[PDB]
């Protein structure tokens, strides 16, 4: 069972890409951590909550994404309670927003301010990174380059 | 852009002389009903100013504004005045400006903006008949 | 059965890639094994918080 | 405190139902709160009150509506409201009479006609 | 489209189909001048 | 405090004038739901928005009705 699939998970925080021993030692700590918590619908709601949060931070579809995901997740209840409270752990275009050249009946109505002048900074963001990217990596290497003599890589150390 | 502007100013003093005018005893019943219909939009448009005077005191009110604000409520005072200038060029009182108002109620169909207007107008003024 | 539990696996993928977890698909497997025990996973998001920070301390 | 759950309480005041027994009410809750959160039309007390007592008009009251403004009067005098315009429009849109066509009649802008 | 309806919002005597057509085109003046007032809260521009 | 207290008198004063206002125009709401509607109102919100749910879930207790 379960603690048979824990030393698989043991096995890939250790580094793949020796490596038996070490493993006795991670196995320790991770046993030592494991037991502190566990010693001491209401359910889709928790995902209708932070869509909500999603809906007032900006990015509109992926609320009306996630809506109606959660129609189809109910259509292993244990596992989205889990995924609810690991939603902000994760990793740190389109060619329409204001074409009513398509369609068939497309609504008159005016300029809002919120649709295309937010379309320009769709863009903005993208422009105003891969110039802050040519900072981020003539930085990284000229502080490996230069520092002061007697820095550089561990080789030196051997 | 300030002429463009002037006409529903144009077309307020004439309502409001109108809903003087014949409002008396001279000009009958139905008259009085009339205007007394005509005076609701009046206190409509006096609402309307004041929500923009509070825009002009938080400095987020500019003739630009101000000149798309207005073209709505333009067209209402527009068929008022037009009203009260018809009434008061055929001297019409009684049931005479009882037919006038059921020509000009079939008159306006275009756009249902002043289809009610003249219609609640008729509704107020044939109550005393 | 063994049918089943592989569209499951797949199934269960994409829900946890919308919520974006920190979670990739092996760790997921143990974790969807896991919370399907019964172990409240209100506790166990957070064992693994504390797992993945241990292991951190050592790097 | 986050405004999603105290929607849920409303939910639980309303429904005879509890906040857990629903979930598809709470759904379209989140559908209509959530991205016209934060005001989007022109605030103005002024109307607020013209219309509140419009409404005490249609139910036949002169002296009720003399005393509403002295009421307006404590409101300020208090001044812990943030939206003062906010909660009476409120109040005024679900307001049910004891016992046509309104939309040529005053109402607020869109702020549709002004940069947001 | 301004100059055709300024003769013919001052004509009473004309269609009262083409006065619809008309009162669909008071709107799309109405919808213009909504568009520079947008475009003049922004001024405070290249 | 005495002057925390004093603040704890003046949000009653207000909570009677809302509660004097939800009375004399007779609405649907009562003093329960109005508390929470007071909280939501604090924070910013379109009156136009609550009130279109408020009349879905009186309508949903003629659907528990």
């Amino acid at each position: 069972s379960i603690t048979q699939l824990f030393d698989d998970l043991c096995e890939a925080l250790l580094p793949a890409a020796n490596r038996k021993r070490a493993k006795r030692s991670l196995k320790k700590v991770a046993y030592n951590a494991l037991f502190t918590n566990l010693f001491q619908l209401p359910a889709r709601n928790k995902i209708l909550m932070l869509s909500f949060d999603l809906r007032v931070g900006g990015l509109g579809p992926k609320a009306d994404r996630l809506e109606e995901l959660v129609e189809e997740l109910e259509a292993v209840g244990s596992v989205l309670d889990l995924l609810v409270q690991l939603a902000g752990s994760g990793p740190p275009r389109d060619y329409f927003l204001n074409n009513k050249h398509v369609g068939r009946n497309v609504p008159y109505s005016g300029y809002d301010c919120d649709d295309l002048s937010v379309f320009e900074m769709d863009v903005q963001s993208l422009i105003s990174r891969e110039e802050c990217l040519c900072h981020s990596m003539i930085q990284e290497t000229l502080q490996v380059m230069e520092a002061a003599p007697g820095t550089g890589l561990p080789t030196v150390g051997l | 852009l300030v002429h463009r502007i002037l006409p529903v100013a144009a077309s307020y003093s004439a309502v409001t002389r109108f809903i003087e005018e014949k409002s008396s005893f001279e000009y009958g019943q139905v008259n009085h009903a009339l205007a007394a219909a005509m005076r609701t939009l009046v206190k409509e448009h006096l609402i309307l100013v004041s929500q923009l005077e509070q825009l002009h005191r938080q400095g987020l009110l500019s003739l630009q504004k101000l000149w798309f604000y207005i073209q709505p409520a333009m067209r209402t005072m527009d068929i008022l005045a037009s009203l009260a200038t018809s009434v008061d060029k055929g001297e019409c009182l009684g049931g005479s400006t009882l037919s006038l108002l059921h020509d000009r109620s079939f008159s306006y169909t275009g756009d249902s903006q002043a289809q009610e207007l003249c219609l609640y107008l008729t509704k107020a003024a044939s109550a005393p008949y | 059965n063994l049918n089943a539990v592989r569209e499951t696996m797949d199934v269960l993928l994409e829900i946890s890639r919308i919520l974006n977890t920190g979670l990739d698909m092996e760790t997921l497997s143990i974790c969807v094994r896991l919370c399907e025990q019964g172990i409240n996973p209100e506790a166990l998001s957070s064992v693994i918080k504390e797992l993945r920070k241990a292991t951190e301390a050592l790097k | 405190k986050s405004p999603n759950v105290l929607l849920q309480n409303l939910c639980c005041r309303i429904l005879g139902r509890s906040e857990a027994d629903v979930a598809q009410q709470f759904q379209y809750a989140v559908r209509v709160i959530g991205s016209n959160f934060a005001p989007t039309v022109e605030r103005d007390e002024f109307l607020v009150a013209e219309k509140i007592k419009k409404e005490l008009i249609r139910q036949r009251r002169e002296a009720d509506a003399a005393l509403f403004s002295e009421l307006h009067r404590k409101l300020h005098s208090q001044g812990v409201l943030k939206n003062k315009w906010s909660i009476l429009y409120l109040l005024l849109s679900l307001s049910e009479d004891p016992r046509s066509y309104a939309t040529l009649f005053a109402q607020a802008l869109p702020r549709d006609a002004h940069s947001t | 489209i301004r100059r055709y309806t300024d003769q013919r919002s001052l004509d009473r005597s004309f269609g009262l189909v083409g006065q619809s057509f008309c009162a669909a085109l008071h709107q799309e003046l109405r919808e213009y001048y909504r568009l520079l007032s947008v475009l003049h809260s922004q001024l405070q521009l290249t």
